[PDB]
């Protein structure tokens, strides 16, 4: 009759236009319509790209990384087909994250000697924690087991950054910067030179070279090369081949650093952020106007902005083209804790048991969530899809699309929540029970 | 100021030049009479009816007078999409594609097939591998 | 010997020869040769000057008549369209003008009550409304009753048709209803109005459409025309489509006229206000009359306003600055109806008089008296025809000659409540012996 | 104060400057302007019109043709044609106007055959384009 297989009949591009108007549910159904619809749908890299983006499983400027990881996981598969399985897997995992009936698998691992964890890294199937007991603990997140304790620091560990390849850098009250190999299980290098506690640190990569930037209670940052090719001890920066130089400008302790490429931003107890070019070893900007200590900063490289949070109770967004103040966010209750920038949201905790989210681009108000107890937030982690937050006796998970608490129940038995991090199916928490620390691995497969 | 568009059947359609310019092919061309190969008169007339009705529309989501207008049989719809594509009128092509999508939305593969008269040509193997 | 002057002379000159002739002589010339016929139809101007000179369109109205002919004759050229339209028009006008021509008559049942209170004729619909609470929809092409729209809890007293088969009604129930005829039912009910809705208009502006609604309650209401089904809004502040209230006149608003963002109202308080519905803002107070304002027309084309009083005068005001230009004399009785065609301001008083003034300078162009000197109950005009009705009298006047063309086509009516015409169609709501009827007349 | 105008057949016409200025081509800028492709007997008749009309003003249905202009234009069609041509060439709008009005006076009221006979034109309508009639 007057019936026609329009998808088939139409030029290929017109058919993708059509398919790109549809929800993914309709696309899965279309796959099952016939061989020809199947081929058509499976031919398009950009159909699956758009899908992955519209569900926020990835961002445009995050995509090459995902593509590579897929060609590694699935080398016998085509780009299109890799993207599709990635999409289908992510939806499954997300649906579970979203369903208040779903109960993840819980694994508990002995934590540290001291009952307070200070820092937590979750990367490449490794969970790393540091604490006041002078120890770094490496766990395996697939097999969910304790791999090993790295000791040697003479004080508490205040900061750690994992770098690709089982490499770790930590900073300590012992004023050393240490570099570790996990697979080998030891300190490879000690870098002396700070005259006071190493309080914060980041790792940046520029023209294919990796650098450690460390901020200290001594007022300065020091820049070092991440070593490539036991422990080799360097007592004298002058004679240390991995030592680049010192960044001087702050008049008090450097609490917080955030870099990308050759640009690094630090905030100080002097009330100031400095922006530095790390290849010229120069100050670019002093950022003035906060009226009390700065405790958190994010250098937003995509947008060329700085975000800072201060004890003065404000957040400021600064424009890195001209060193100018853009926006001041406030107020009514102090901010606390570390800030986060997902692709959609700038998020911070507040001194009233809430987490607040602003749009990452124009900083309009997007969400507030409250621990019903007015319980001081200790930690949260976010992405465009999920907020996870902890405080005393409380561990909440929220669905940021629907704005609803999805799970309040999951780690009830834990007294304190020190640190929380998640990626796909895995969620990890550094916690305290009955005056003792544990590592919790929650899995949403 | 007018222009003539000749359909694939030889029929000349006089249209206001400003209005016909909605087609960027026509706007491009170049440079009183423009051929429109392989587009039946009733289809061309449909297109021009769209362009004349949207004469004052600002294009930069869904549609409404376009829904009666695109509520035709499948042959027609198809043919209107081809002509929009050929003539480069994004908002109409966009509009027709949206309409095709409205046919598929929330329907199972069984219904999609029945709607378009498509044969299920999977082997029982192809299909087992499909439901997972 | 001789020459084929037409063919031999440059196109422009032979054209100029053709512009000198009457349409008759131009048709004739079409039947002379392939080259003559060609030359004549190559020509858009020829036919354009022709439509204009017989008043079938105005310089300003041209593009829009052009688009309409395009929407209707897609396969014709501009010239041939114009020729067609002229030739269709000249043949209808000959009929209207011909004392020996009698139009076809179709008399349809009217309302349950003998008085008809309003009439719209647009898009081949005739729409009438009456004290009986009802609205009636008729097809002017097939000359038939289509359907009745009911719902109103009291007399219907103002109608406005909107493009797309939508109509808007005012009533004694103080509702403002919106109907979809093609669906045969009421779609939106807009309450908010502390008496009868006596008048009403629709305007458009930055491609959204609005409804201006006027009341025995001294104020006007501004709504937006919308884009299970009796979808009612009791609450004006909680009705999405309600824009605002425009308070000013200390008495009933008897009459309203606007387009774009300018609306003008005239009140029983002897004044008028000019409004800007974009900013919901009062613009000028036209004050000078000494009795009720019964009518007003916003002349957008010339940025002017016309006002007709029970004080008996007419007043023209400049809407760029808001002062009086002219006071007209011609009625020794309350001017009740007002119309503006391209060339005439026509007014009609209750002494039976109908008078016409130049639309530009307002100099006297014509006056007509119904022989029985009874109140002119309705009239309709174009540049070419005047149709006026009063008790026992229904008249068609040829405006070029000023002669009565017919006096008795509706001889058997006792009252003409309302009259309206377009092209070959005259429609009248009339009374006969206690019952009302719809009369339609066909001049094709 | 004169000017000389040379026609296409080579004859010289002496006429008053202001009268010749009736021609706009002439006007625009002893003194000898050529009138290419305009039969001396034609330019004569133009000059004659122009002298007759030395003190006439004209404007910018229409002003019907002057009682004199009507006789002066009661000529054979080829003269009529070349004069209209001449006034076009010379840009004597009031003359082109008159000329056109007279031609229109020839068409007025006539029938199709009547017309054809009036100009010796050939009816090249096919039986089917003929009978097409409205
Ligand atoms: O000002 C508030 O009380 C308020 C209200 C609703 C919000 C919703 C989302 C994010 C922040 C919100 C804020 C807010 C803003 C701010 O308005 O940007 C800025 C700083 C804030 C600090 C603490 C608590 C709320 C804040």
């Amino acid at each position: 009759n007057l019936k026609r297989d329009l998808i088939t009949s139409l030029p290929f591009e017109i058919s993708l236009k059509i398919f790109n108007y549809l929800q993914f549910e309709d696309i899965i159904n279309s796959l099952g319509v016939s061989q020809n619809w199947n081929k058509i749908i499976r031919k398009s890299t950009s159909l699956w790209k758009k899908l992955l983006i519209s569900e926020n499983f990835v961002s445009p400027k995050g995509f090459n990384s995902l593509n590579l990881k897929l060609s590694q996981k699935y080398p016998k598969l085509s780009q299109q087909d890799r993207l599709r399985l990635s999409f289908l897997e992510n939806i499954f995992i997300l649906k579970n994250w979203y369903n208040p009936k779903f109960v993840p698998q819980r694994t508990t691992l002995r934590g540290h000697m001291t009952s307070v964890i200070t820092c937590l890294q979750f990367e490449d199937n490794y969970v790393i924690t540091g604490a006041d007991d002078k120890m770094i603990r490496v766990y395996d997140s697939i097999n969910k087991k304790f791999l090993l304790q790295l000791s040697g620091h003479d004080g508490g560990v205040w900061a750690l950054k994992y770098a690709h390849g089982g490499i770790l850098v930590s900073g300590s009250t012992d004023r050393t910067v240490r570099v570790w190999d996990i697979k080998k299980g030891c300190c490879t290098h000690v870098f002396e030179g700070h005259n006071s506690t190493v309080r914060c640190l980041d790792i940046v990569e520029y023209k294919n070279i990796k650098y450690i930037v460390t901020g200290s209670r001594d007022n300065t940052l020091h820049v070092w090369k991440l070593p490539k090719e036991y422990p080799l001890v360097f007592h004298t920066p002058e004679e240390n081949p991995y030592f680049v130089g010192v960044l001087r400008g702050h008049m008090a302790s450097v609490r917080t650093v955030s870099g990308h490429g050759n640009i690094v931003v630090s905030g100080s107890y002097d009330n100031t952020l400095i922006v530095w070019d790390v290849a010229q070893m120069k100050c670019l900007y002093i950022l003035s106007g906060h009226t009390d200590r700065i405790y958190s900063t994010i250098y937003d490289h995509e947008r060329k902005r700085c975000i800072s949070a201060s004890m003065d109770t404000t957040i400021r967004i600064w424009d890195l083209e001209n060193g100018e103040l853009m926006y001041t966010l406030q107020g009514h209750t102090a901010l606390v804790g570390l800030l986060r920038l997902s692709d959609k949201f700038l998020v911070s905790a507040a001194a009233d048991g809430s987490i607040r989210g602003w749009d990452a681009n124009d900083y309009s108000r997007k969400f507030s969530y409250h621990h019903t107890n007015l319980s001081a937030i200790t930690t949260f982690y976010v992405s465009d899809n999920i907020l996870v937050s902890g405080s005393e006796n409380q561990f909440n998970i929220y669905n940021l699309r629907s704005g609803k608490l999805v799970h309040a129940n999951i780690l009830k038995d834990a007294d304190q929540i020190w640190s929380v991090n998640f990626k796909g199916k895995t969620l990890v928490a550094a916690v305290e029970k009955d005056g003792q620390s544990f590592l919790e691995i929650l899995d949403f497969s | 100021s007018n222009v003539v568009l000749v359909s694939g059947e030889g029929e000349r359609f006089t249209v206001d030049k400003k209005i016909a310019e909605r087609s960027l092919l026509l706007k491009n061309y170049l440079n009183i009479v423009m051929p429109v190969p392989n587009v039946r008169s009733s289809v061309l007339q449909k297109v021009i009816e769209w362009a004349e009705h949207h004469r004052d529309s600002n294009f930069p989501p869904v549609d409404s007078w376009d829904r009666e207008f695109l509520k035709v049989d499948q042959e027609m719809l198809y043919e209107i999409i081809l002509a929009a594509n050929y003539l480069n009128i994004k908002p109409l092509l966009d509009a027709g594609c949206k309409v095709v999508a409205e046919m598929i939305r929330g329907r199972s593969p069984e219904e999609i097939r029945r709607t378009f008269n498509i044969v299920n040509d999977f082997t029982p193997e192809e299909e087992a591998a499909i439901r997972r």
